[PDB]
């Protein structure tokens, strides 16, 4: 569509005034580039916390997967979007989503050292024992990077 | 010197020869090319990483070069870009005036020892140092018609055989291919490679052994056994000739005994080095040769040399190959000199006719038909001798010039004929005394001109390059012709004229002659009666010239601003941008739509169209593209309707239809070197290591704020790409250790396929040319097909990609910028409707200002241009004013009298200000050069009025009013023939609608308009102003 | 002498010798210079704050000041007084030892997992019919 | 510690070092000052 | 080194000689090829 | 060798002319310079 491809791009610039007025024209709030991502998968990337309220608001999928199956609570959680993590996750965001490779946003979070996100997901039942492809769980990652805070929390 | 030369004719032709085989001579050895070096020097490093994307090429090439760029003389600024398709640009921009040679020489020199630092494979394609401010003199397009030869095929057949011959051609300076010559293309296939237990590593190694040039020796090689009788030179392995020993290539020898060659696990055939430019013109599979002017070259010669050997190679041209001129230079330079010839050829014929008109004589009609092309020819000679080249600036400053030629020329034979219809003197007496009242007046105004013409040409950068091309020409033809004046018009006058009698004004002859001899004279008595009584009230008139001085100010300031004028080029450009990830078949789809307008709705117009998928000047891709229209003959386009800006409008307009695509058409820039030249160039810097994402969100509010001022600015965008989604794949390090495969193994396997691989070069048919080894097609689109590529462990047993391997999607710049070693975005605008750049600028600065912590700028280009140019006007204008007063104060002998004479220049610039504003041009150079000739002349007028008033004032004892009236009487004929003459002269310019148009009609409406204001009112002004400042002071 | 065909002439001959020489010494970076023995002058740069060490502020001078004033024209050669940072990898014998390792292991080891691969494009040229993807392919980056 | 290029001017490239310190002062992190404890170029300029 | 003058004028002279285009002031340019592997390209130009 | 043989008629030439038209600057003649110029082949057939 048009207007999908604008909302797209306005989710992503987080133009919130623009995404205002293609919720009121009926831009497709399930547009998808090639990737796969939707307006929601982007927002949540760039860290537009408003645009993915006005996006959920207007039947945006919450559990909307990419071509290689991450969803927009995995992007929430990896780049440390506290307040956005949580929006999703009220809105019914699958907290033990696994992508093609069986990584959780549990995994992501614990990766990049999110301590508050971590601490939010497992609040929301996180699966703590949860194995990616290679059989590693947060803890696993937590361990290797050295992060003695992280360490702790999942314990 | 006037009375030295009237007694000593022959002397005075001698010197007139001399001057004119100077310059028939300097006519033979005198450089030709359509513009001199305007842009500052510029030297561009260009290196290549096969498979490598922005930020792999960025901080293992880019950075570590930056880094080594020290020690170099004379760097203004230093700006860079990498991008996904492997490839980074250095261009280090000069200071003007520095030696090119010396300034590559030294960039050159910091990167050699810089070599060791990059990648082995980036070492392996090498890194090119070339001096990228040069231009092109003309595009060799090669296309084959029959559909026999690809793309591919087409360009190593002009490598192998064209290329160097138009490189050897006489006047050529550089020669760059529109493509590649063939590479022997592995494209490897992972079920096969896998079937063998066989890796890309294995390939690689193989064809390394198996195609090598090995060194042996020599029997009975020094130091011998004693007796030995023969010596011969041992040969051992040398390099693969063709696709079939490279078939025969061994990998594997199964247990069975059966062998395992390149041939069974790949598909081997000639092809490209990349794949990523496809080339069409017309539809058809295309290549071309970017010719370059050489140092002092004749452009027309070049040219005529490059068709020549083109014409030779013809007839061993396979069937179906073709040469066409998509972009060629020299039709502009050819017209430019044409149209000069032709309007100093009508310059002649145009006074020789006034001249008969009012002297009515061929005796005095022949001797401004020897002095001009005198002076022409010497100004060539002084052209030559300082440097400089026959070119379109040089070829209409010699065109401005002939206004102030014909003027001297005149006005020392109609002041010679007068004195003899007055005073009743012979010939030789007459002129004696003639040349004794304008000797010290011609002088004086020969260093006024200079005041004017001369601090002009000492701007800086790029404008000042332009200015000096003119200042150099006018100040040359006005020196020159002033000592042509002082030698041999005086000689040719006291020798070639013939008596007049006393009080014989041509009223006691008949017919034509004897009445307009009749009006004129009755004409005499009627102006010199309108002075009487505009001197009466010269209160009123004062007045009259306060309200020219304003009107003046008030059009100069709305009258819109441009440096040079948009030509009809008979070429210009439709960029196509595509949406992020589009790929090439997508961006050809839209490139054929392009094409099949411009051949079916301008069919009259368009000659072909070059359609180029991969390649954009804001950035590169599969997603980018650029069709170079080439138009028919101007002659065979007539209207407005079949021009560039016409056909422009129409293709923006019907592209605009387009879905999923950014299509639009542009003239190029009125000088390709120097780029656009219309608007800002802005450097948005990280001074504090921010990161590319928060540069980005920096850059997005400099834009947000610039788009909520609309008043001031426009189009502000920025110049790069913007970021797009990249399949970020991780390799389990325990994983690959656990399963015993290395990690060169893996990423060789990934690099080599997926990127491509340079492993090492063979000979085809006596010529050197890459091996690439990479992945079939099929095996290497969509993240599906990463899964089929095994690599062997150390245990011997084949492990899939997936099995060692994660992947997920971020986003990333498909092309980052550097500017001064630091990261940059560089963003590009323009001021409003009625505002100026430098205000635009102003506001732009006021906007970077309140930007996060950490975030810089600075001006680069064209604004770093205009910036340092707009610090010397100033100062430059002041010096100008102040040594005018100075000559015309020591002409005059008098702080007073010199102002008389300055209070004209406003009469010539309304006149100019007028036809511009009517006929809807812009404020441009040709138009500022057209101002300082037509303030010159109207000047010239006025100092000879000055003069005569001042003299018969000091000399005879006349008063103030009676000098006056007596002066414009003796006056008013020699102004209104010199004026009559060059608005003709300058009429063909103006209504000119063909080749070059856009600069003729620049020089001539401003020149033309001047003119007519500067005669009419100079006329009954300058009376007015002698007398207004003499009663004033004393 | 032209002090700039002096130096052009100096490194021509220069270049037939850096082959010859160890690698370690090549990237190291050979430099030729036309400038004085003596110092022009000294531009020092303190912390009036305490907030920056010795060591943090050799860092930033070398980082984000020493080139632009390499860069500038006139400036011959430029003294970095102190050291621009580098990744220290200070090794222990006594555990390199107990795991059976030498310093050739580390070496190998952060060649092999520091390094920026070119991993080509996914749709990447020349490409198959009715391909609608394409991507840049990211690999091993530096480590920061 | 800042050498001479051959034959280059010693007023004329301090006053260019100068003015590219003077671009990078505005983007210092707080504390961080320069200072001026060696410099034979004033000499020159005063001297004349 | 190791090259015949036929490998060494493919691979190294004509490779050169190819790229000596554009040089000012060049009157003629001469080359040989040996079995030492060796190749000197010599450049005459104009006097002055 | 050449080069100097085919340039040797146009330097001929180029002088003769530049000694003639000096003449006729100095004696204020074409007439005296002719009546000069016309002993140069008497010189010449001497030379040869
Ligand atoms: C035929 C006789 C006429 C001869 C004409 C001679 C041409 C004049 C030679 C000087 C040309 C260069 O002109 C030179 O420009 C520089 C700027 O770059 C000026 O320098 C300027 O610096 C700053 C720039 O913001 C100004 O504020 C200041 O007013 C001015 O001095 C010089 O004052 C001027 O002399
Ligand atoms: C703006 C349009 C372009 C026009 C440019 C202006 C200059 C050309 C205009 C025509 C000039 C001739 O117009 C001239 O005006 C003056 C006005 O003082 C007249 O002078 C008038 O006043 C004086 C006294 O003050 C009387 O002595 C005189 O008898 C009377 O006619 C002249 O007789 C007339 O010839
Ligand atoms: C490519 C070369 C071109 C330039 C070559 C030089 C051109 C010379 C042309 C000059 C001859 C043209 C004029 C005819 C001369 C001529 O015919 O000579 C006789 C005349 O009467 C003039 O001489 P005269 O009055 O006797 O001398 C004074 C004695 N007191």
């Amino acid at each position: 569509s048009d207007l999908g491809k604008k909302l797209l791009e306005a989710a992503r610039a987080g133009r919130d005034d623009e995404v205002r007025i293609l919720m009121a024209n009926g831009a497709d709030v399930n547009a998808a580039d090639v990737v796969g991502w939707t307006p929601l998968h982007l927002a949540a990337y760039w860290g537009h916390l408003e645009i993915v309220e006005v996006l959920l608001k207007n039947g945006a999928d919450v559990n909307a997967y990419d071509t290689l199956g991450s969803t927009p609570l995995h992007l929430a959680a990896h780049f440390g979007h506290l307040e956005i993590v949580e929006v999703l996750l009220k809105n019914g965001a699958d907290v033990n989503a696994k992508d093609d490779n069986g990584i959780t946003p549990l995994h992501l979070a614990a990766n990049r050292g999110h301590l508050e996100i971590v601490e939010v997901l497992l609040k929301y039942g996180a699966d703590v024992n949860a194995q990616d492809k290679f059989g590693k769980t947060a803890f696993d990652i937590s361990i290797n990077n050295g992060n003695e805070d992280l360490a702790e929390i999942l314990q | 010197m006037p009375n030295f030369f009237i007694d000593r004719p022959i002397f005075a032709w001698v010197i007139a020869i001399i001057i004119m085989l100077a310059g028939g001579l300097a006519i033979l050895k005198l450089p030709v090319a359509q513009y001199p070096t305007i842009a500052p020097p510029a030297v561009t490093i260009s290196a290549s990483y096969p498979g490598a994307d922005a930020k792999t090429v960025q901080d293992t090439v880019t950075q570590v070069i930056e880094q080594n760029m020290n020690g170099i003389d004379n760097l203004m600024y230093m700006s860079s870009n990498s991008d996904s398709t492997g490839t980074v640009q250095i261009t280090l921009t000069f200071e003007s005036g520095t030696d090119a040679d010396i300034a590559q020489v030294q960039v050159q020199n910091k990167l050699q020892l810089a070599m060791p630092l990059l990648p082995q494979e980036v070492q392996q394609q090498g890194v090119s140092v070339e001096k990228s401010s040069s231009s092109f003199l003309m595009v060799v397009g090669v296309i084959n018609t029959d559909g026999t030869m690809t793309q591919e095929d087409i360009s190593d057949y002009v490598a192998a055989n064209m290329k160097d011959a138009i490189s050897r051609t006489s006047g050529v300076g550089d020669v760059q291919l529109f493509g590649s010559q063939y590479a022997m293309r592995i494209w490897m296939n992972p079920n096969e490679l896998n079937k063998f237990q066989l890796t890309p590593v294995d390939v690689i190694t193989a064809i390394k052994a198996q195609n090598a040039q090995v060194a042996a020796g020599q029997l009975g090689g020094t130091p011998p056994v004693k007796g030995q009788q023969l010596n011969a030179s041992i040969i051992a392995q040398t390099r693969l000739t063709s696709t079939e020993e490279f078939g025969k290539i061994l990998l594997k020898v199964n247990q069975d005994g059966s062998r395992v060659l390149l041939r069974d696990v790949a598909k081997i055939e000639l092809g490209g080095e990349n794949y990523d430019i496809i080339a069409e013109f017309n539809g058809q599979p295309a290549s071309g040769l970017g010719i370059k002017l050489a140092t002092g070259a004749n452009a027309l010669d070049t040219a005529a040399a490059i068709r020549a050997e083109l014409a030779k190679m013809e007839p061993f041209f396979p069937s179906g190959l073709k040469i066409v001129y998509p972009y060629d230079t020299t039709p502009f330079v050819k017209i430019s000199i044409h149209e000069v010839v032709k309007t100093l050829v009508e310059a002649i014929i145009l006074v020789f006719l006034v001249m008969y008109l009012f002297l009515q004589n061929f005796r005095a009609t022949l001797i401004p038909t020897i002095a001009v092309p005198v002076v022409l020819l010497g100004t060539f000679a002084v052209l030559a001798a300082f440097g400089f080249s026959i070119n379109t600036l040089t070829m209409f400053g010699m065109v401005l010039a002939i206004g102030l030629l014909v003027d001297d020329a005149i006005v020392v034979v109609e002041n010679v004929e007068r004195v003899m219809a007055e005073e009743g003197l012979p010939p030789k007496e007459a002129t004696r005394k003639s040349m004794g009242q304008i000797q010290g007046a011609l002088v004086g105004i020969a260093m006024v001109l200079s005041a004017v013409f001369v601090p002009m040409a000492f701007f800086g950068g790029s404008t000042g390059a332009i200015y000096r091309q003119f200042s150099i020409t006018i100040v040359s033809a006005m020196a020159l012709s002033v000592l042509v004046a002082l030698i041999l018009t005086p000689a040719l006058c006291a020798t070639m004229l013939k008596p007049i009698a006393k009080g014989d004004h041509g009223e006691g002859k008949k017919g034509f002659f004897g009445w307009f001899n009749r009006m004129f004279e009755k004409s005499t008595h009627h102006y010199t009666d309108s002075v009487g009584g505009i001197l009466r009230s010269t209160g009123r008139y004062l007045v009259l010239y306060l309200i020219i001085v304003v009107g003046m100010a008030y059009l100069f300031v709305r009258l819109p601003s441009s440096f040079l004028p948009d030509e009809d080029q008979g070429v210009f450009m439709t960029m196509v941008q595509l949406p992020a990830g589009a790929t090439q078949e997508r961006t050809q789809k839209v490139l054929n739509e392009v094409t099949h307008y411009y051949l079916t709705k301008e069919k009259n117009n368009v000659e072909s169209v070059f359609a180029v998928n991969g390649f954009g000047f804001a950035g590169r891709g599969q997603n980018t593209g650029i069709a170079f229209v080439s138009l028919k003959d101007w002659a065979d386009r007539p209207g407005e309707e079949n021009k560039v800006e016409a056909i422009t409008m129409r293709a923006t307009r019907a592209f605009s239809q387009i879905k999923d695509a950014m299509v639009f058409a542009f003239n190029l820039p009125a000088i390709v070197e120097l780029g656009t030249a219309t608007g800002f160039d802005f450097e948005l810097i990280d001074q504090a290591g921010l990161g590319h994402e928060k540069l980005t969100q920096a850059r997005n509010q400099l834009l947000a704020e610039a788009a909520k001022h609309p008043d001031m600015l426009t189009s502000v965008r920025p110049n790069g790409l913007e970021d797009t989604p990249q399949f970020k794949i991780d390799i389990d390090q325990e994983k690959a250790q656990a399963l015993g495969v290395s990690i060169n193994d893996i990423n060789t396997t990934l690099g080599a396929a997926w990127g491509g691989s340079y492993v090492n070069d063979f000979i085809d048919r006596g010529r050197v040319k890459k091996v690439y080894v990479m992945s079939e097609a099929k095996y290497r689109m969509l993240p599906d097909d990463i899964g089929d590529w095994y690599v062997r462990a150390a245990d011997g047993q084949m492990v899939p990609f997936s099995a060692f391997s994660s992947s997920r999607w971020e986003y990333g710049s498909p092309r980052l910028e550097r500017y001064n070693g630091l990261p940059s975005m560089e963003i590009l605008g323009q001021a409003a409707p009625g505002k100026s750049t430098g205000e635009a600028m102003e506001l732009m600065e006021q906007l970077a200002s309140k930007l996060p912590t950490g975030v810089g700028y600075d001006w680069t280009g064209m604004s770093y241009q205009e910036r340092l140019s707009g610090n010397q006007a100033p100062s430059l204008y002041a010096i100008s004013l102040i040594v005018v007063f100075l000559c015309l104060a020591a002409l005059y002998e008098s702080w007073s009298i010199p102002f008389s004479v300055m209070l004209v220049v406003p009469l010539g610039v309304i006149g100019a200000l007028l036809a511009a504003t009517f006929r809807g041009l812009t404020n441009d150079v040709y138009f500022q050069v057209g101002l300082l000739t037509t303030i010159g002349l109207s000047a010239k007028n006025a100092i000879l009025i000055v003069e005569f008033a001042k003299d018969l004032m000091d000399k005879e004892g006349k008063g103030l009013i009676e000098a006056t009236l007596d002066a414009v009487r003796m006056a008013l004929r020699p102004i209104l023939m010199t004026s009559l003459a060059f608005i003709l002269g300058v009429m063909p310019l103006v209504i000119s609608t063909g080749a070059g148009s856009g600069a003729q009609n620049a020089v001539g409406t401003g020149v033309m308009g001047g003119m007519v204001t500067a005669t009419v009112l100079a006329i009954f002004f300058v009376p007015v102003f002698f007398v207004v400042v003499r009663r004033r002071f004393s």
